[PDB]
């Protein structure tokens, strides 16, 4: 019973591209709650709206996390024009999604700053990451790079973006409606 | 949802002091109870905190094996029996509901910045 939230507020999220995945079935869930304990700057979706992922039924919730600045929402809507969506992190076209931008407040103290955020700029002919799965670079790319322009090969090369005053992050929300599965809820 | 604290006043120099927290208003069963403190000039400290879906519960480090944050069976009204005090543990001892249990470790490390529902506290001051 109710959702388990609790590892997002505990620890260093990773960057984008070795982002973590908690899988939610047989439980109801308080989004609203969740983020209220953020500052949220933005929160767009794909086949739902923020109000109906907050208060609709379904077979799994799927919530990925990772370190973001928010600098790099335009490398978000560039889509698959740009790196991320090329090579580190790009959400299901087969299920309603959302994607939502935050900054962690001075006052939640218990989610701890990497040294910069990272992401990959390149992966290879071409090795891009397809809807929902990881790059094919994630083994060798380290957790964090060490300084933009880093080039790993056994061919992956690294780019970082200065750390903020407060950890920017990113929550990526993916749903799926079944038949007769649909428990995981709101509560009530 | 209504929190009431009540059993503070002057203890002894060593002593123990049993703090109570009468909780009314919860209708689900799920939701995060926390015990906390104050001395004046300074900020909130978290202490103990208890989630409702198995009963496991916390305690900042601070009060490590020293206060026990219980709850009665019946009244789902949640205690604290405080031990080994010294004058560093005189505060007002709030009690502070939340609207889900995992937001509790959390605010309890962070002087109670998740949390929904609160009582007025109630004195304790160790001589
Ligand atoms: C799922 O999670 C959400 C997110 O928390 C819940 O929605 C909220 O419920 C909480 C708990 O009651 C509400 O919190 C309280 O906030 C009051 C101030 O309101 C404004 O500020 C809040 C942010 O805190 C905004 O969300 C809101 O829009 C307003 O702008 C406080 O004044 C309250 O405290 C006082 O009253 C309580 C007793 O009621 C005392 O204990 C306090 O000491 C103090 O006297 C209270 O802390 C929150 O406002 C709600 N938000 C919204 C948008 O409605 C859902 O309820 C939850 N769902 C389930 C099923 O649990």
């Amino acid at each position: 019973v109710e959702c388990d939230f609790s590892p997002l507020l505990s620890g260093t999220p990773p960057q984008v591209y070795n982002f973590k995945r908690l899988v939610f079935t047989n439980c109801n869930y308080n989004l609203t709650k969740l983020l209220s304990l953020f500052s949220v700057n933005d929160f767009t979706c794909s086949q739902i709206s923020p109000a109906a992922i907050a208060s609709n039924c379904y077979s799994s919730l799927i919530l990925d996390y990772f370190s973001y600045p928010l600098s790099m929402k335009s490398d978000l809507s560039v889509s698959s024009a740009g790196p991320i969506s090329q090579f580190n992190y790009k959400q299901s076209f087969s299920n309603p999604t959302c994607l939502i931008l935050a900054t962690v407040p001075h006052n939640l103290t218990t989610i701890t700053k990497p040294l910069k955020y990272s992401y990959i700029n390149k992966c290879s002919v071409p090795q891009l990451v397809n809807a929902n799965q990881y790059s094919p670079c994630v083994s060798i790319v380290p957790s964090t790079v060490w300084e933009d322009g880093d080039y790993y090969r056994k061919v992956a090369s690294g780019s970082t973006v200065a750390m903020t005053e407060q950890l920017q992050m990113g929550f990526g929300i993916t749903v799926q409606y079944g038949t007769d599965t649909n428990s995981v809820c709101p509560k009530l | 949802v209504q929190l009431q604290e009540s059993g503070g006043g002057s203890v002894q120099a060593g002593g123990s002091l049993k703090l109570s927290c009468s909780v009314s208003g919860y209708t689900y069963s799920t939701y995060c109870i926390a015990w906390f403190r104050q001395v004046p000039g300074k900020e909130r400290e978290g202490l103990a905190f208890i989630k409702n879906p198995e009963g496991n519960t916390d305690y900042a480090d601070s009060v490590q094996g020293r206060f026990f944050i219980s709850q009665d069976t019946v009244d789902n009204t949640v205690y604290l029996s405080m031990n080994s005090l010294k004058p560093e543990d005189t505060a007002t001892y709030y009690c502070a509901g939340a609207v889900s249990n995992w937001v509790c470790g959390m605010s309890i490390k962070s002087q109670g910045y998740g949390m929904d529902y609160w009582g007025k506290g109630t004195q304790v001051t160790v001589s």
